[PDB]
């Protein structure tokens, strides 16, 4: 079995390709004491007692040491595989520097022994996964806009957009704690939870202040220790920032990001309009596709034929996209053996994944 | 080519347009062709010559009458053309004047008579 | 659930009976074969390609049905772009039709002799279908009444 | 035996309903053999009669409203499609919307 | 069977009509399950064969039930849109009074 | 309007069936809201061509 | 070789002799049309019908322009 | 022999089978004759009960948790594919994914 590694900036998903979801997902995050290092769930669980260290806060790997203690944990804790077994496909951020790629390389064959790798954009695995090879894509925990081409990502037309989950996260528990209660603690976990479970992007911002503001026909109740707590605007109020990132003090919207597209070849700009998918956590929020339609519709010429693809299974479409390409006859010819990586070195990646 | 194809070029002829404008004509002319595919008349290219011969003195043009009986024997002279019935018949019937009757003169055998 | 809608699609075509690692590998065959084409003209005209060699073999009523149907569907063009692709793949009465004796008002005709020609070989195909039957069902039981002693018999192949 | 039953008396039916759409959308009545539902004579009840006996056994239900719809169009005349269905009754519901109107005509001719 | 007499023996015979026993196994005992019943209690004496589980009879009976109850079916969607029952013969559960 | 969609969804099946296309009525719906996404058609002419050749090969 | 240019020889040919028969007889073809016309005839094709529709889209052309 | 005897319990098994998918999917239980492992009566743990005899033996593992799924659905109603395989227990799991069902309709219909 090929393993399929999607490294998150919050969350690693791990598994085999050719299964239909990855068999693990935990948090990116290496702790230490204030058993010598703790990774994923348990260093989480136990983080009272740890330093944690995040190294791929915003998709980029920062902290080698500690990203390849990630990777041992996700072969022998969470997979159970021994790596020198197993071809790994693993994924990158878009705009992922070249000497990254080649460090990634390096460790796995070096460190890991692994027979064959390969890594793959986040967002053109997600674009696979919706059955396209040209469109534009992806918004996670910690940090895009990627115009894709026959399979070839746009890096002059990619946008990348420093507000994702983790800021609106905090972002709820702001505005919460304004409305009266108080979520300040590392409650942040609660209030991650409420965002998942009950905010929702409003179609029209206004509309849906004055409906709430003038009954209660938009309020939901959560439960916490027993007490039940009551949500109101907050809950449209906590994704409207990814349209308006001013409210969080930041100088343009998801939907005005998605300038990438000017920024390609008029030619390719239709294709493109008519094939704009989202990926990601954050863009699980029911009713962001028909904004996102609405917002683009305009912002583009009338005459533009504007489709937004929002898939059910978006959360973990990277991975699934992963799965999908590790598993194609045609894609077997493509891996980097170990022979190859003998024979050229890291800097191969740069030829055999383009 | 097959003539289902070679049908919509000739709607892009005589109409300018391109395949995907016009296609209310083509599709009256699937019905007009269809159904109608199978020759209907005996074919012998004799006696569509010596109506062809008939009409351009009838215009008092003579000397196109006798014109064309030598342009009608090259055709055969070079052997390229199968229906040299059918090609006839019709550049006959798109023939105007530059400038009545027809149950009495020589018309083409119904082909009823054979079981078909 | 574009990623649900090709593993609904794979459950179809499996015919009922491994069934529970076919469908893995089969999701392979569809992925294997789905990429091909993308790395590697109007609608209803397609259709009247094929509305034509309709009428050429006879079923002239059969072929305007199907233009009178894509002309409601109007008031999904790709959809049917998609069954034209797969036109050939499929697997292998009315009195009153012609009945020049019953009618309202039916006009004047004289005879025809090529309805009645298509009405003879309505009967010939019945009689030549219902003796290949008994051509393809002695033939089916012969194979196996005569041959070596456990040929046929999947309780000998043990 | 259903489908053959139904091919005849859809076939045996249309010089019926070739009278009918003449003693309703008119008032002329041709039948030159006596077979028709409604016959004529030489005050005004002895005029046209339904007979009895040649009564389709299908339009028995209203076989008062035909009688009714042609003699009304006769006292103002002098002054100055149907399709056999089964288990479908257009033809039924076709006769009223033309004894409707034949009623409209002479009512309003009168008031 | 018959153009091959013309070759075919007494042991040929068996195995080419070991499976017509059967079917004329079910209906030779069809017939004689439902003898004096008349209208629907026919209807109902021929589906009393379909709890058989032999997957050979019961989509042999399940298939002569699609006939029988179709002219049962045939009143109750005349006697539900429309109201006009009507038969000589007494079948529908439906008994009218004059 | 799931009663509009119920028709035009009816009336397709037709020329479905008349083309001589060997899709019954779920691979039908399957292959309609999948066309509905806004996947090319092109393509999917030949992942049922494959599906249809490796469940050949079983029987 | 040779034969394969020896037939687009004595295909230029004719198609340049019923071009002269179509103008003595002023048939408003020209010579992209009439290759049409030609090639629909050599399957084999009532001209009686054929004809028809040339008369028909002709006779349309003028209300459109 | 083994090819044998499992060609023989895969036919001997569909109409069992056939009457279980009744049970678990909804609440109605046929049993014309009295074969299937649960039968009915007429509070709450005399309704249904379980009958020892009859019990596949392959399927004793889960005796009461096929008992527990309709059970479920009964309580519900009145207020308003499987095959055999041997080595492979895909119907052992098939039950557990309709059982794990059965209560979150129920718990949740009593919250």
């Amino acid at each position: 079995a090929a393993l399929v590694v999607d490294n998150g900036s919050g969350m690693c998903k791990a598994g085999f390709a050719g299964d239909d979801a990855p068999r693990a997902v935990f948090p990116s995050i290496v702790g230490r004491p204030r058993k010598d290092s703790y990774v994923g769930d348990e260093a989480q669980s136990k983080r009272g007692i740890l330093t944690l260290k995040y190294p791929i806060e915003h998709g980029i790997v920062t902290n080698w040491d500690d990203m390849e203690k990630i990777w041992h944990h996700t072969f022998y804790n969470e997979l159970r595989v021994a790596p020198e077994e197993h071809p790994v496909l693993l994924t990158e951020a878009p705009l992922n520097p070249k000497a990254n790629r080649e460090k990634m390389t390096q460790i796995m064959f070096e460190t890991f022994n692994t027979p064959a790798m390969y890594v793959a954009i986040q967002a053109v695995l997600s674009l696979y996964a919706s059955g396209r090879t040209t469109g534009i894509v992806d918004s996670g925990d910690g940090v895009h806009t990627v115009p894709i081409y026959e399979g070839y990502a746009l890096p002059h037309a990619i946008l990348r957009l420093d507000l994702a989950g983790r800021d609106l996260t905090d972002y709820l528990m702001k505005i919460l704690t304004e409305r009266g209660y108080s979520f300040t603690t590392t409650e942040r976990e609660i209030v991650r939870d409420i965002k998942e479970k009950l905010c929702y992007v409003a179609l029209d911002f206004e509309q849906e202040m004055a409906t709430a503001a003038s009954s209660s026909s938009l309020e939901k109740s959560y439960e916490l220790d027993g007490q039940v707590i009551t949500i109101g605007n907050e809950r449209f109020r906590c994704p409207e920032a990814l349209f308006q990132p001013s409210f969080l003090g930041m100088e343009c919207g998801i939907h005005e990001t998605t300038n990438s597209i000017m920024k390609c070849d008029v030619d390719i700009r239709k294709d493109l309009y008519a094939n704009t998918v989202l990926s990601g956590g954050t863009t699980m929020y029911p009713g962001i596709a028909d904004r996102m339609q609405k917002e683009i519709t305009a912002l583009a010429p009338s005459t533009m034929k504007i489709k937004i693809i929002a898939p059910p299974e978006r959360k973990y479409s990277v991975w699934i996209g992963g799965s999908i390409l590790a598993s194609l006859s045609t894609f077997q010819q493509m891996w980097i053996s170990k022979q190859e990586y003998d024979e050229s070195g890291p800097s191969i990646v740069h030829r055999k994944c383009f | 080519k097959s003539p289902n194809v070679l049908l919509q070029n000739l709607c892009c002829r005589i109409l300018g347009r391109s395949e995907a404008d016009v296609a209310q004509q083509f599709q009256y002319a699937v019905r007009v062709i269809g159904s109608n595919f199978a020759p209907t008349v005996e074919r012998d290219e004799f006696l569509v010559a010596e109506k062809i011969k008939k009409e351009l003195i009838r215009q008092r043009r003579e000397a196109d009458a006798a014109l064309f009986s030598e342009l009608h024997r090259k055709l055969h002279s070079q052997g390229v053309l199968k229906n040299k019935w059918s090609i006839l018949y019709l550049l006959l019937s798109l023939s105007e004047d530059p400038r009545s009757y027809a149950t009495l003169f020589a018309q083409a055998l119904p082909r009823d008579a054979h079981s078909t | 659930s574009i990623t649900q809608l090709f593993d609904d699609l794979c459950e179809a075509l499996l015919p009922a009976a491994n069934r529970k690692r076919a469908k893995r590998s089969l999701k392979k065959v569809a992925y294997n074969a789905l990429f091909t084409n993308l790395f590697q003209l109007p609608a209803r005209n397609k259709i009247l390609m094929l509305s034509f060699d309709l009428r050429v073999g006879g079923l002239g009523p059969k072929a305007d049905r199907l233009e009178e149907l894509v002309e409601e569907l109007e008031a999904v063009g790709s959809v049917l772009d998609l069954l034209v692709q797969l036109a050939g793949s499929g697997p292998p009465r009315d009195y009153f039709l012609n009945n020049k004796h019953v009618g309202r008002n039916v006009p004047y005709s004289g005879y025809d002799c090529d309805d009645l020609s298509v009405f003879e070989m309505d009967v010939q195909s019945l009689i030549s279908r219902e003796e290949c039957l008994c051509h393809s069902m002695i033939q089916e039981t012969l194979q196996v009444m005569e041959a070596a002693p456990g040929t046929g018999l999947p309780t000998v192949g043990l | 035996a259903q489908e053959l039953c139904l091919y005849l008396t859809k076939a045996a039916s249309a010089p019926y309903f070739e009278v009918l759409e003449k003693w309703i959308y008119r008032g002329i009545i041709h039948d030159p053999y006596s077979e028709f539902m409604v016959e004529e004579h030489e005050y005004w009840d002895q005029r046209y009669t339904i007979v009895q006996q040649q009564i389709p056994s299908f339009l028995q239900k209203m076989a008062d409203k035909i009688l009714s719809t042609g003699k009304y169009l006769n006292v103002v005349r002098e002054c100055g499609e149907i399709i056999y269905t089964l288990k479908e009754r257009a033809y039924v519901e076709q006769i009223e919307k033309a004894f409707n109107y034949a009623s409209k005509v002479l009512l309003d001719f009168l008031m | 069977l018959h153009s091959q007499l013309q070759s075919l023996t007494l042991r040929r015979l068996l195995v080419w009509t070991y499976d017509p026993k059967i079917r004329l196994k079910t209906l030779a005992a069809l017939v004689d399950h439902c003898q004096g019943r008349k209208g629907g209690e026919l209807a109902s004496a021929v589906h009393a064969y379909t709890k058989t589980g032999d997957p050979y009879m019961r989509s042999l009976v399940q298939h002569i039930l699609s006939l029988v109850s179709h002219p049962v079916l045939s009143f109750l969607y005349r006697w539900i849109y429309d109201g006009e029952l009507e038969d000589t013969y007494h079948e529908f559960f439906v008994a009218s009074d004059p | 309007n799931l009663n509009a969609v119920r028709e035009t969804m009816d009336v397709l099946l037709e020329i479905s069936r008349i083309l001589n296309t060997g899709l019954d009525m779920e691979t039908l719906s399957i292959c309609v809201r999948l066309c509905e996404q806004g996947i090319n058609p092109e393509a999917l002419s030949s992942v049922i061509k494959e599906l249809r050749k490796a469940t050949e090969a079983l029987k």
